[PDB]
């Protein structure tokens, strides 16, 4: 009774097809490609260049830093108004 | 080797002969007979008996003891108040002699990390380690140290011997992927840089009475020789020594790992990393 | 009356069959394997149990918001009532509070 | 020609190896042909017979999923009306036809649904177990060393003949390294037969040795073992799953 | 768009571990904070007691109930009746009476009734363990 | 309070009452008294120092209260420059 | 083939000439086996001469040719209880009959 061939990983990475309805939204963006990527490499993997941000994407992302982020050249400035109104 | 003498004459062990240890299996309780079961234990007939007594913490229709008591904000708010895991010099000692963090290199967080020697949750708000005031005195080490917070005792403990202390902030983000390098270089992202600290720790991290890592440069010698010439001891002066170009080494801010630049992405697949080569990414990063 | 008058035909088990003789072989599949798998996903069943333990009404919600857009109406009524049930017994029955 | 075996790992410095005959399967009359030594914390730890137990049972209640379902009082058809008023005849109260009480209602507390019984023992523990099982099957006589599992014919005659002439037992579990590598002949012998069970070296485990009697191990499969079990021991509290890159770890 | 680089040993710096590493030599032990490796070669009694997977002796306080302090000598394999001997007459002046043990042969263990642990740390240490 | 909640399965926490009450990691539950900033004047001096004071709770208390939140609110907690951190720990303590 | 063990008188002489052949210094009985292969060779031969090789859960307890000559020196009665009871020359009033 030689066992059964013991189980295993699936040997190279999974591309679900778009067609079918059942392939999970989250398995079909670009954010599960580049997991594929980062565990397989480029042996099997996709395009590097689409791992950075695309140019309306980096546009949108800075306009989020320069919103919410400011530079210590402006939060000194702050904390010494803030400095002098209090004393 | 004497249980095993014994086995080779008792016979074999097979599934038949096993048992569980004599105080595992605390037997079971179900109410049939005269003791187990004739009211089950629920008692004579009330509310108790029904299963319906009211929700836990009522009274009898006073008033709640937990709502008499007045209202004061103990936990106002405990979300995002910040949290440090203490490393005593206790424990940074332990840990260099045993050879789990090397002195040879820098000990950033990523080492003390990998070495397990003090584990911060990112979530939970824990934002850094701080060195702490405990076994100053027996501490010996040659160690450049980068932590989130530190007290000047733990400073004068680190320097006294040779060394350099140089207090570092990290981001939420940025403290996750701190701790936890390979899941990160997993996720096919390219590095982010660490963001600036919040308005209400930038005097703390521009200070060399902390030696921040926004401070003045310049500002830190005569804050070194005050702290010498406070606790009596001399200060050695570092160039001379053969590890200066390690004590000397510093990530700068806005970055994460030391060889590494905010923008990189790791391919572990192949053992390369790739770079980004267009003028605005480029400028984006390094920023 | 509560008890037969003939004895039942003797089972045959055999003890050396293929799904007897082998209880077990990769149950150590992660030990020592490189831990490339977990024995949780060698164990066949349900999708909403594979590698999980709750008590009924867990059990229960986790088949409604795991399953609970395949499975018919009738059966998705029962269950939604039994969610109603157990929520009110174990949240406001019970001797211990 | 003697064929012979050093351990590999450490061995603390105050325990000797302990050694077994390394018999091959040629021939008939061959045994005692080489001496391989084991290491001790693997082949010669204390007994636990407890914790064999606890791993046996691990092993029989964790894939376990209960396929028993009873209709309840609520999904029995039905059973909406009262069957009859309230106060008017002297007949007992009741409020619907489907409660436990009545035949065919339902069932107050029946097995409800499918039903899991999922635990997972620390990975040390069933390490300890293999540990265990290894020791008590060498105490005992029943461990054998072989170095490779080769036979000249397949006829299942030949395997079952040798393991009456050695006195071995009336159920063999022969171990090889890899499921790729097995040699033809001993597939073809061992595919008919029941009582011999071959196994690849990744399935180890204390039921599938503890049913058999004879666990039939080879140098390459003691040298597996031995890795991985050991490396149980004397490992870092781990910082994320094994099976994302580690600096020393495959 | 991109460039393909190997500097990767930066990478290979953060990579941990999984094996505890042995720790290294010192001209002079005791080392700062307390440790002293096990002696080479080993002392002769009848027993022995291993070392915790990172190198400390292992005795361990223990508490039950809010007042049962204990302390658990764990990993000895021997002639454990020897060491409840050898620890029973080395508490037995400090306490004033016999203290009250607890011997496990089955998992190669003994445990003592009230907190002495750094006492049977040094005691350990001093014998060679 | 609500032993499985509806959407998870998980306990709960009854929120009136860590608006109420200080978790001190060795088991002790503080609070504060009542009647402390309500008619400030009639009530003499001493009364009004007694009233101020901060408080601890009777073993029941502690227990249920315990028993009113999660595994969350029970946990070492290392805050920067919270003035309670020295009481986390217990010292000298003879049962 | 049979299990039946006993041991010869003469085989004390027999083990001297054997450890001759894969050994000249005296003190014989003390001559410590822990060079693996001369073990293997002095085991083996005893082995197919005498018809009885040690058991693996017994090889590590004999280090020294001393325990070699020790283990050979204990017998086995390769036998039931069945025979054991009957050779035990009974009391008249007892009669065992055993249905193999």
């Amino acid at each position: 009774y030689r066992a059964r061939p013991p189980p295993r990983r699936r040997p190279g990475p999974r591309w679900p097809d778009p067609e079918d309805l059942l392939t999970p939204r989250w398995q079909l963006g670009p954010r599960y490609a580049a997991k594929q990527f980062a565990r397989y490499g480029a042996a099997s993997g996709v395009v590097p260049g689409s791992l950075w941000p695309s140019p309306e994407q980096l546009r949108e992302l800075e306009a989020e830093e320069r919103e919410w982020y400011p530079s210590l050249a402006t939060m000194q400035e702050s904390l010494r108004v803030k400095q002098l109104a209090e004393e | 080797a004497r249980a095993l003498d014994l086995l080779r004459g008792l016979p074999r062990v097979s599934l038949a002969n096993l048992k569980p240890n004599p105080g595992s299996k605390k037997p079971e309780r179900r109410p049939r007979g005269r003791r187990r079961g004739r009211k089950c234990g629920r008692g004579h007939k009330g509310e108790r008996q029904r299963g319906t007594r009211p929700r836990l913490g009522f009274e009898g229709g006073q008033t709640p003891f937990y709502i008499r008591i007045p209202k004061y904000g103990f936990n106002e708010g405990h979300s995002f108040r910040r949290q440090y895991k203490p490393l005593s010099l206790n424990r940074l000692q332990y840990l260099i002699d045993l050879g789990r963090v090397d002195p040879s290199q820098p000990i950033d967080l990523t080492q003390l990390v990998n070495g397990r020697g003090v584990t911060i949750q990112p979530l939970k708000r824990d934002y850094g380690v701080q060195l702490v005031e405990e076994g100053a005195d027996t501490f010996t080490a040659k160690v450049n140290i980068e932590v989130q917070l530190a007290s000047e005792l733990a400073i004068a403990a680190i320097e006294k011997n040779g060394g350099v202390v140089t207090t570092a902030f990290y981001d939420p983000r940025s403290l996750d992927i701190v701790c936890k390098p390979v899941p990160f270089f997993l996720r096919g992202q390219p590095i982010p840089k660490r963001m600036l600290p919040p308005e209400e720790l930038v005097p703390y991290y521009t200070d060399a009475k902390n030696r921040g890592y926004l401070a003045d440069p310049a500002k830190f010698p005569e804050a070194r020789l005050e702290l010498a010439r406070k606790y009596g001891y001399i200060l050695p002066d570092i160039t001379k020594d053969e590890l200066f170009k390690m004590l000397c080494t510093r990530k700068d801010p806005r970055q994460i790992f030391f060889g590494l630049a905010p923008g990189w992405v790791v391919n572990m697949a192949d053992k390369k990393i790739l770079k980004p080569t267009d003028e605005n990414l480029l400028k984006y990063y390094t920023s | 009356i509560g008890i037969r008058l003939t004895l039942p035909p003797p089972k045959v088990v055999d003890r050396w069959n293929e799904k007897r003789a082998m209880f077990g072989v990769y149950d150590n599949i992660g030990i020592l394997g490189n831990f490339e798998k977990h024995p949780k996903e060698l164990i066949r069943g349900p999708i909403w149990l594979r590698g999980w333990k709750g008590n009924e009404l867990q059990r229960c919600i986790r088949k409604r918001k795991m399953v609970g857009s395949r499975m018919f109406a009738d059966d998705l009524h029962n269950l939604n009532k039994r969610i109603r049930y157990l929520y009110k017994h174990f949240n406001r029955h019970g001797k211990f509070r | 020609e003697p064929v012979l075996r050093k351990v590999e790992l450490p061995v603390p410095t105050h325990r000797r190896p302990v050694q077994a005959w390394v018999e091959s399967l040629r021939g008939f009359e061959q045994e005692r042909v080489g001496l391989a030594d084991l290491h001790p914390d693997v082949f010669a730890t204390a007994p636990r017979l407890d914790i064999l137990h606890q791993v046996a049972m691990w092993q029989k209640n964790f894939k376990r999923i209960s396929y028993a379902k009873t209709k309840t009082r609520a999904e029995v058809r039905g059973g909406g009306r009262k069957p009859w008023p309230q106060k008017g005849t002297g007949r007992a109260r009741h409020g619907s036809i489907r409660s436990p009480l009545w035949r065919g209602g339902g069932v107050a507390h029946g097995p409800r649904g499918p039903t899991s019984y999922y635990y997972m023992l620390p990975m040390k523990v069933r390490a300890l177990g293999l540990k265990v099982a290894l020791t008590v099957k060498l105490a005992q006589d029943d461990l054998h060393i072989m170095d490779s599992l080769e036979l000249p014919t397949g006829d299942p005659q030949y395997l079952t003949e040798l393991a009456h002439y050695r006195r071995w037992g009336d159920s063999v579990l022969l171990v090889d390294l890899t499921h790729e590598e097995m040699p033809q002949s001993i597939v073809e012998a061992t595919s008919r037969l029941k009582t011999f069970n071959l196994i690849p070296a990744v399935g180890l485990n204390v039921h599938s040795m503890l049913k058999h009697q004879t666990l039939v191990l080879t140098l390459p499969t003691v040298a597996f073992l031995e890795d991985k079990l050991l490396w149980q021991d004397s490992r870092y509290r781990p910082l994320y799953p094994f099976s994302l890159p580690y600096s020393d770890f495959p | 768009f991109v460039e393909s680089v190997d500097e990767y040993q930066f990478v290979e710096r953060l990579l941990p571990a999984t094996r505890i590493p042995d720790p290294p030599k010192h001209e002079h032990y005791p080392t700062p904070s307390g440790w002293q490796p096990p002696r080479d070669p080993p002392p002769n009694l009848p027993y022995f007691v291993r070392r915790s997977r990172m190198h400390n002796i292992p005795v361990y306080k223990d508490i039950t109930h809010g007042n049962r302090q204990m302390t658990v000598i764990r990993k000895v394999e021997g002639d454990i009746w020897a060491l409840q001997k050898d620890v029973e007459d080395f508490l037995s002046p400090l306490l004033g009476k016999t203290p009250v043990t607890q011997v496990n042969e089955v998992t190669g263990t003994l445990r003592i009734k009230g907190y002495f642990d750094q006492e049977l740390k040094a005691w350990l240490l001093e014998k060679g363990f | 309070l609500t032993y499985f909640s509806a959407r998870k399965g998980k306990r709960k926490t009854v929120k009136a009452v860590i608006d109420r009450f200080l978790r001190l990691h060795c088991g002790l539950w503080v609070r504060r008294k009542a009647g402390y900033k309500k008619k400030l004047w009639k009530k003499t001096p001493a009364r009004k120092k007694r009233l101020r004071e901060f408080v601890f709770c009777n073993k029941t208390q502690s227990k249920l209260l315990d028993k009113m939140t999660t595994s969350f609110w029970k946990r070492r907690n290392w805050y920067v420059d919270d003035p309670y951190q020295k009481y986390h720990d217990r010292t000298n303590l003879k049962v | 083939r049979s299990r039946a063990y006993t041991p010869p008188e003469d085989l004390q002489s027999r083990l001297e000439s054997y450890v001759k052949e894969v050994f000249l210094p005296s003190n014989w009985q003390d001559i410590s086996l822990e060079d693996s292969r001369l073990k293997f060779n002095l085991l083996a031969h005893l082995a197919d001469d005498l018809g009885h090789v040690v058991p693996n859960s017994r090889l590590h307890q004999m280090c020294r040719v001393r325990d070699v000559l020790d283990f050979y020196n204990v017998p086995i009665q390769d036998r039931s209880k069945f025979d054991e009871l009957s050779a035990s020359n009974l009391p008249p009033n007892l009669k065992i009959t055993w249905s193999y």
